[PDB]
């Protein structure tokens, strides 16, 4: 929680901690008043929606994590709120607990990575060592997040502080050293996380065709 | 497809009873409950079912609802009730908030009371004597206190210590304490603290003679 | 824990989480190794001594808080020292868990305070307020707490924020308005505690006599 | 009644093994268990019964016990393995604890290995040419990276990058990017990237032809 920044068009879910109880999620643009969105009741595993969202809240639930999300679709800049989990008795028509908000702003200036390989040279030192990578160029705001092979490879790695060029976009790279000999068999893929645009890319890094 | 309007706007002093209304057409037909809400924060439940008090929330808070007109009460309101209040209303339909209010609780100008202190008879017998000097809740923080032995002046033999603001009524207060020896304590009689502060119309002497009732 | 200063001839409280596993008690002079105590086994209710101590080492415990204490008494200056709880299972001589140390440092300059009374005035206001106190002086180091009648009475209390005097020591006030109608028949006793000097006291405020 | 006794001082770099002994009359006849301790935190348990090691205790540390002498053994140190370590006996008696060993993980002058990285073909369908030096597991912290282009030197056209001192090595390592647009990229043959630091004797540069394999 805390703040998340989300680009015109993306979604933003909300979750949610899920007996006779209903969860709510209400929202709170800066400086204004308390906004219903929807609800859902763990006990009959039924939604309620709000008109005033057409068809952009989605509501779904997880029995095994008793969790309940609240999905909102196809933002915009009048999306800019808070967002808050809450949760009263079954038909009473109040809410006793408040879970922390979440403030959502909406940006028209967020922009999703472009993701390049750094592809290991070929001339790399036989039965020494090889360095790749992922350069992750052109997004807005921070952060992104990379991992190697969903996190399963870690030593070696160095993810670069981002460096704000001077189009006002960020760029990092993320990279490797591995053995050489290892280039012919092993697989190497990053894992690219821009949570503002909802980008989600793997790349497969291999050295370049001759 | 009602709405609910809440004045913006209510301002108390410590200790006033505020009032914050709910209007909506029809609304006494209705459960309403009510939320505070600090900056930052996620809202609290104050009351519900009009008037019923959750667990833990101080009893000055209660409320009412008949007619077109639902209202939250606090009694002796303290600094920290100053937040934002939602009324939320309930038809079984919809779920609908009022706009808010925002409670300010104001801090304007107040004297101190002003009390001395002689030292303890105990406190002699070891040979020192503390006089002490108290502004009572005062505001705002700026005081002036100069003590007098038989009239004179005294300069370096005292230290000042002040509270941070009070959390129920946002005042200050301020001891000064004055340190002489038994001996010299035994030498004069008058033992005077003048007190000068924005509130008074002119500075205040509270005094005190030596072995007296 | 963190850090606690202590006059030479107090003593220390070190207090336990408390089957078939041993407390221990182990310290650390600053820049030194480590040095046990002494020890207390909870199935048995027995405890176990460290001859360099003296009789100094006393070793309780409390079957319903499930807590056991060391007290360290007639501290010295080179009981300066971190104290550790450790525990480890019964017979197998090691210890899986360390909790967090204390830091107790046995100092000279420790002074417990004289308390005096700041008794309200016989010219208070008849059905007004009355103001009362305690002065609590001449101590070293801070803190001092005060509270008055075990803590029951909080409402028209002010206590001061220290002042360090031109002897070096410290000195406070914690007074009370009261209605001056009470006067004569309702009771006020400032609860004054300063932990360095192992100084707990209870003094009555009453309008003095004439 | 008796005493443990330890070198004061163990001192390796990154990827060696530290050996740390623990001496006393007769060791080998009892049971010895190894702690670590960072600075103002409490010792944590990572060897016991000579050689055993408690759940989450990584499988570089291992132990022995034999003769006057137990051995706290740790192979590939890392860094973060800096920290005081004390053996501890149990005879039965008497719990006793050696006077401990500071470990120091030395970091010493490393010269960086230098990698150039072409831009993609995906990359260059786009307009935008990036050329990619890396300088890997260097120290200490000062570095220069002048890039060159068909022999010409590079000014303004070049960003960097560095890491926070690596937990296992303690080691930097920095990238260094030049942006061109495609048109320049297509304009040259020779991209060169030249590095100075302190563990070379003198700058070394890589480089390679666009279009080449």
């Amino acid at each position: 929680s805390g703040a998340e920044v989300k680009k015109p068009g993306s979604s933003v879910k909300v979750s949610c901690e899920a007996s006779n109880y209903v969860i709510t999620w209400v929202r709170q643009a800066p400086g204004q008043g308390l906004e219903w969105m929807g609800g859902f009741i763990p006990d009959f595993r039924t939604a309620m929606y709000a008109q005033g969202f057409q068809g952009r809240v989605t509501i779904t639930a997880d029995e095994s994590t008793s969790l309940a999300y609240m999905e909102l679709t196809n933002l915009r800049s009048e999306d800019t709120a808070v967002y808050y989990c809450a949760r009263g008795p079954l038909s009473r028509g109040y809410y006793d607990y408040w879970g922390p908000g979440t403030l959502v702003t909406v940006s028209a200036s967020t922009k999703g990575p472009s993701v390049f390989p750094l592809a290991p040279s070929s001339k790399s030192t036989s039965g020494g060592t090889a360095a790749l990578g992922c350069l992750v160029k052109d997004y807005f705001p921070e952060p992104v997040t990379v991992s190697w092979n969903s996190g399963a490879l870690t030593s070696g790695v160095h993810t670069f502080p981002a460096v704000l060029q001077s189009s006002g976009l960020y760029s990092l790279s993320s990279v490797v050293t591995v053995p050489s000999s290892s280039l012919g068999t092993q697989t190497y893929i990053c894992n690219v996380n821009h949570k503002p645009s909802n980008t989600k890319v793997d790349k497969r890094v291999e050295p370049k065709s001759c | 497809s009602y709405v609910l309007t809440q004045p913006p706007s209510v301002s108390v002093a410590p200790g006033q009873t505020a009032s914050i209304t709910c209007s909506g057409d029809k609304l006494g037909d209705k459960y309403v409950s009510w939320y505070q809400q600090r900056p930052g924060q996620s809202p609290v439940l104050v009351l519900y079912q009009d008037s019923k008090r959750p667990s833990g929330i101080p009893e000055r808070f209660s409320g009412s609802n008949s007619g077109n007109t639902a209202t939250l009460t606090i009694s002796g309101t303290q600094a920290m009730d100053e937040a934002d209040y939602y009324c939320q209303a309930w038809d079984s339909s919809a779920l609908v908030f009022g706009g808010g209010t925002k409670l300010t609780v104001l801090r304007t100008v107040a004297a101190p009371s002003v009390f001395i202190f002689p030292p303890s008879d105990e406190q002699l017998k070891s040979g020192t004597a503390s006089v002490v000097c108290l502004l009572n809740n005062f505001y705002p923080r700026e005081a002036k206190v100069q003590w007098k032995v038989d009239n004179a002046l005294q300069s370096g033999n005292s230290q000042e210590s002040v509270t941070e603001q009070d959390s129920k009524d946002s005042t200050y207060s301020l001891s000064s304490t004055l340190t002489l020896s038994k001996a010299d304590y035994e030498k004069h009689k008058v033992y005077a603290c003048e007190v000068t502060h924005q509130g008074l119309s002119s500075p205040v002497t509270k005094s005190f003679n030596r072995g007296e009732c």
